[PDB]
RNA sequence: CACGGCGCGUCGCGGCGCGCGCGAGCGAGCGCACGGGGUCGGCGGCGAUGUCGGCUACCCACCCGACCCGUCUUGAAACACGGACCAAGGAGUCUAACACGUGCGCGAGUCGGGGGCUCGCACGAAAGCCGCCGUGGCGCAAUGAAGGUGAAGGCCGGCGUCGCCGGCCGAGGUGGGAUCCCGAGGCCUUCCAGUCCGCCGAGGGCGCACCACCGGCCCGUCUCGCCCGCCGCGCCGG
RNA sequence: UAGUAGCUGGUUCCCUCCAAAGUUUCCCUCAGGAUAGCUGGCGCUCUCGCCCGCAGUUUUAUCCGGUAAAGCGAAU
RNA sequence: AGCCGGGCGUGGAAUGCGAGUGCCUAGUGGGCCACUUUUGGUAAGCAGAACUGGCGCUGCGGGAUGAACCGAACGCCGGGU
RNA sequence: CCCAUACCCGGCCGUCGCUGGCAGUCGGCAGAGCGAGAAAGAGAGUGGCGCGGACGCUACGCCGCGACGAGUAGGAGGGCCGCUGCGGUGAGCCUUGAAGCCUAGGGCGCGG
RNA sequence: AUCUAAUUAGUGACGCGCAUGAAUGGAUGAACGAGAUUCCCACUGUCCCUACCUACUAUCCAGCGAAACCACAGCCAAGG
RNA sequence: CCGUGGAGCAGAAGGGCAAAAGCUCGCUUGAUCUUGAUUUUCAGUACGAAUACAGACCGUGAAAGCGGGGCCUCACGAUC
RNA sequence: ACCCACUAAUAGGGAACGUGAGCUGGGUUUAGACCGUCGUGAGACAGGUUAGUUUUACCCUACUGAUGAUGUGUUGUUGC
């Protein structure tokens, strides 16, 4: 029942919300496991870059972000053309490739 | 329960008064109220438009706005435990000058009158009301006849 | 037996700091000494003040300090607030300033000594001016805080300019029955 | 800390603080907000006018991002760029104005408040208001549209 | 008789009142007490195996008082209900949301909660750091169903019967307002000239927060009416 | 599934201070709620050591009324 | 009618008393009794109202006894009335 | 003439108020006051032997005056009241005897 | 009307039937009924009006041994 | 000729009304468009009803004026 | 309530409308049935009819009886 004054609450508790509960005490532990994993793979390619592939630059579709710059999925066919680089050469020498993205302008 | 009407108990507070019916004199119509006077509320039931309703009959309140026919008034309302004071219209037939005021309005005048004269005389006068004081020792004088006796009277029965 | 009501026998003023830190209860200190033995009274109600709470000790700005001051009379006096002196971005030109304040943004502690005035602490302020002449009082306006649009008389009632408690503002949140002509009523 | 919760000092008051005429039951009023036209149609009108009922049009795939517009005022105007800029602008004499751009720190639409400090200024922007244009134009600039 | 010096005594009404000087407003001791709450600088007995002290607590006697608790109830000792007795257990908790009050940090900003870097690892699953990891949230702008729009102005010189450019000044006004400023006068002693410093104080200022009221500005809507702009002079825009 | 119960029963330490209501309005409302009222807590703005206000009171003025009484040689 | 500026304090009845203001808020929403006024009822320790005070929430002296009557309301004690 | 927890006088506890007082413990480097009917300086200046003196002040402390003290439902404050575990700390206690339990013993606190 | 000294009972008639009635069956009826009623003969302790006798208990003892229930308990009159 | 209302004003009742609020004629559609304020029940919330205004278009009258329904007190309805 | 008979008279009442751990259970008042009236129906009837489990005392007191206690030194007899 209401009280004298206050907001309308919705509490979406009306489930059996307690058998599905997702407790994050194992936070910690998921990370070191990461970070191992990170270094692992890491000490595995020796040489290699650790991050992976270079990426490409886009710019974000829509009008809240337009103005900024992201790292893309992968390089485009007419990009690895025209910088005479081939498809199938790119991926195994560090190149990302997508061959979904088109080129505008 | 009762009735909630505008009108409900009003039988002898709007009536009109006895041989009074009739056309209402025109010195009603004729008086000027401008902003702020004390005036009083009494309803009439001779003319039906802008009757105050009947809790604010015999209440006196101050005229805050003035329009053609009425008059807005800013009048007390006891309501449970607190009071209220709100503004109501009443046409001008149903409202009079309070002579409450006009009295202390005179005293003003008056006093302030007697206190620039004698500034200069330097004497002393009294302006608050003092209440009144008890009697002062005086003489009675009989003029040679004896004051009379008084006697209860028998009991005898009348009806 | 006496006729008497004791439901208002106790007053509810605050005696001291309900904070527990050890700088304001030294303040304390010394300011209750100078209250009870200095008949001026600014000791006295900077001590209140400083008994005060933080929603009661609202922080003064940077520009409403200079309009303050600005006043006529009122020039080379050493402005005293209880509260917190925070900097106003939308004020190009700052004077010189004597200040006195229990803290002070670091940006407005900057554009101060920049401009060339001092910054002084309650401290201090009873070693220059123990009665405090030469002071003007200031303080940050107390109904600032949002929560004052919510209080008063009632929403959905004639007259009453009060903001409701909605969890978020939009078309469908309480603006169809009493908020219009159209449905229902408009208060 | 349950050591200085209301129920440690309420040990012994058989009662609990609830009442012994009305006890302490489940649900008296009816769970969450019930009856809100019915039995507590008083409170919801004293405290939620407007509640009840329907207005506007539905607008069904909205995307917050096509009306993203970001707003700043002429007060705030001169605090995105550095003080130094601003100061050598004025004790400039060629006559040169600082450009001034919004979108880069942020903002879309510029919007005449505060006083502004008399020197030119080049505010490109995406949106302007009338208001702000006749300030800058009063206190000697230029506006500059972008896309 | 709570009268007591000498003067100059009009400081005066006829002397009394009542003023001006008299090393300049300093006589000292002892003592008694109906005097800002009790002292005695007064005494007397009984003390080693039968006596001294021990509020309360152990038992007993007497006088007065005294109905069994808990609970619902207008009303419980009730011919209302629960209760043979004892031990242990036994009931406003945790999460989320919201509101308000309080304490702390920073402050027009604030917050790493997610991730990452730190030789992973007793504590340590902690702690530290990131700043071109503040994405993002809340706040900094509101209003309208929506298309959308989006938060002062006040004075002089240039054509009052100014079109209209400059010179400026700048975010109202009234009332009440804690504090602060000023300050007519006023705060002592041989006199007299004459200061310094500090306190007092008529009136008068500047007026915080806050309240009330009057204006002003922004968005929707209504009424009235005229003017202005052009890349496209229009069912245009202001 | 520890189903719901506006209905019974119970609801665990001490001292200190303050201290009620069974009334208004709405509800398929009448063994219940919401809302005013009555309570407490937290404060804050000033005040005195010329003056401000306030009052379950009186006084002086000034209005308001149709009960007790009375009347039917006045209206019904 | 609103604005400005100026002059008037013997603070213009008695009595008493510091006042104003803002948040958050529990319990309650079965009542009963008495003088007076009063409706229904033959009447009732009946049913229903108005004002005030009580009981409920309250012990104490008295009415032998007693929710309400008369007196008087309460920290632990000594003396007096 | 008798007596209530009423009234008067006195003692004690507590609460509230005075938003009362005290940093002045200013000592042979000193001079012991700010109770006294009257808003404010024991004001500063310039000319005519014996080496001595109690307590205090955990200022969240100490001290002084007045008034007051019923209480269910309910609200708030203080508990050097109590139980269990954790971080500190007591150069803590303890087989020369811990915890627990029993007691016609000695005491403290209004009470827990 | 009969039954009895006496009959709210029973039986036989009367029918204006609160509200009888025809396979929601009407009327009758031999035989039958641990079915429901009234009267008569016989018989009797049902009664007037109680008494006596027998067996097993109850009673006391040896052995063995619970349960219900229990605020505290248990003499009355009146008052409130 | 007398006639203070002893009639009538739609309805219950009460109030009010005499060159009128009654009766008879003439002309009309203020029973129209629109923003606010206030009163009545009241929590001082709605609905309903009502009161003074203000801004346009009108009606009527020679005009002052009066009129945004019925002389007043009742004749009515949220969200979706 | 009425009647028959006797009698001296066949007066009226209370005690939780005395008295069910005293009886009985004929009547009311469960569940089975039947009829009449009512209801479309399940069903209803202060209408009629028929059949329908009546539990426990050993506690306290009261009461009826039975031992005994109480003082006179112990006992006994006779007594008021
Ligand atoms: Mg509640
Ligand atoms: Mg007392
Ligand atoms: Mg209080
Ligand atoms: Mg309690
Ligand atoms: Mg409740
Ligand atoms: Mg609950
Ligand atoms: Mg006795
Ligand atoms: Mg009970
Ligand atoms: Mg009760
Ligand atoms: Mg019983
Ligand atoms: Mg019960
Ligand atoms: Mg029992
Ligand atoms: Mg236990
Ligand atoms: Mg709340
Ligand atoms: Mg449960
Ligand atoms: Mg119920
Ligand atoms: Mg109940
Ligand atoms: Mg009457
Ligand atoms: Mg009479
Ligand atoms: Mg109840
Ligand atoms: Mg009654
Ligand atoms: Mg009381
Ligand atoms: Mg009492
Ligand atoms: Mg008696
Ligand atoms: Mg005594
Ligand atoms: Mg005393
Ligand atoms: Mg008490
Ligand atoms: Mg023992
Ligand atoms: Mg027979
Ligand atoms: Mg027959
Ligand atoms: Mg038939
Ligand atoms: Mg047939
Ligand atoms: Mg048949
Ligand atoms: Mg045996
Ligand atoms: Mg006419
Ligand atoms: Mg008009
Ligand atoms: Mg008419
Ligand atoms: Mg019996
Ligand atoms: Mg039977
Ligand atoms: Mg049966
Ligand atoms: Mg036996």
């Amino acid at each position: 029942a209401p009280s004298r004054n206050g907001m309308i609450l919705k509490p979406h508790f009306h489930k059996d919300w307690q058998r599905r509960v997702a407790t994050w005490f194992n936070q910690p532990a998921r990370k070191i496991r990461r970070r191992k994993a990170r270094q692992a793979r890491a000490r595995r390619i020796a040489p290699r870059p650790a991050a992976g592939p270079i990426r490409p630059i886009v710019r974000c579709p829509t009008v809240r972000y337009h103005t900024k710059v992201r790292a893309g999925r992968g390089f485009s066919l007419e990009e690895l053309r025209v910088a005479g680089i081939h498809k199938k050469v790119a991926r195994t020498i560090g190149i990302s490739v997508d061959p979904r993205r088109r080129n505008k302008s | 329960t009762n009735t909630k009407g505008k009108r409900r108990g009003t039988r002898y507070m709007f009536s009109r008064p006895f041989r009074k019916h009739g056309v209402v004199p025109l010195a009603t119509y004729m008086r000027i109220y401008k902003k702020g006077d004390i005036v009083d509320i009494k309803g009439m039931g001779t003319v039906q438009k802008g009757m105050p309703h009947k809790c604010y009959h015999g209440k006196t309140g101050r005229v805050y706005n003035v329009t053609q026919h009425a008059v807005g008034i800013v009048v007390n309302k006891q309501v449970k435990g607190k009071i209220l004071a709100k503004r109501i219209n009443v046409r001008i037939e149903h409202i009079k000058h309070s002579k409450s005021r006009d009295s202390f309005l005179k005293r003003v005048k008056e006093n302030d009158q007697k206190k620039k004269e004698a500034k200069e005389k330097g004497t002393w006068v009294q302006l608050k009301r003092q209440p009144a004081p008890p009697r002062e020792a005086h003489f009675v004088r009989t003029n040679g006849k004896e004051p009379e006796l008084l006697e209860p009277i028998p009991y005898e029965f009348m009806a | 037996g006496v006729d008497i009501r004791h439901n208002k026998d106790r007053k509810v003023r605050r005696k001291e700091p309900k904070s527990q830190d050890i700088y304001l209860r030294l303040l304390v200190k010394l300011y209750r000494f100078l209250a009870r033995r200095t008949n001026s009274t600014f000791n006295q109600v900077v001590l209140k003040r400083l008994f005060m709470s933080r929603t009661n000790r609202p922080p003064l700005s940077l520009s409403r300090m200079i309009r303050k001051m600005k006043l006529p009379g009122r020039e080379n006096k050493t402005a005293v607030v209880v509260g917190t002196v925070t900097d106003d971005v939308r004020v190009q030109e700052v004077p010189k300033l004597k200040v006195c304040a229990l803290r002070v943004t670091s940006r407005a502690r900057s554009r101060i000594l920049k401009a060339g005035g001092k910054i002084l602490t309650f401290d201090q302020l009873a070693l220059d001016s123990p009665k405090g002449r030469g002071t003007v009082l200031l303080s940050g306006p107390r109904k600032g805080r949002e929560v004052y649009r919510h209080f008063g008389k009632a929403p959905g009632t004639p007259h009453s300019h009060t903001k409701p408690y909605v969890r978020s503002k939009g078309r469908k949140f309480e603006r169809a029955r009493g908020r219009r002509a159209s449905r229902g009523y408009k208060n | 800390p349950s050591r200085l919760r209301k129920t440690r000092k309420l040990r012994g008051h058989v009662s609990h603080g609830h009442g012994r005429i009305g006890k302490h039951r489940k649900h008296p009023g009816g769970r969450g907000n019930a009856g809100g036209m019915h039995h507590h149609r008083i409170n919801f009108d004293k405290y939620h006018p407007g509640y009840f009922g329907k207005v506007g049009m539905r607008h069904y795939h909205l995307k917050r991002n096509q009306s993203f517009c970001p707003t700043v005022n002429l007060d705030k105007l001169w605090t995105l760029v550095s003080e130094q800029t601003r100061v050598n602008a004025a004790k400039n004499k060629t006559g040169a104005a600082p450009i001034i751009d919004v979108v880069r720190s942020g903002y879309y639409k510029v919007l005449g408040k505060g006083k502004l400090p008399k020197q030119p200024v080049i505010v490109k922007a995406k949106f302007f208001s009338r208001r702000a244009e006749e300030k800058i134009k009063g206190v000697g600039g230029a506006c500059v549209l972008v896309a």
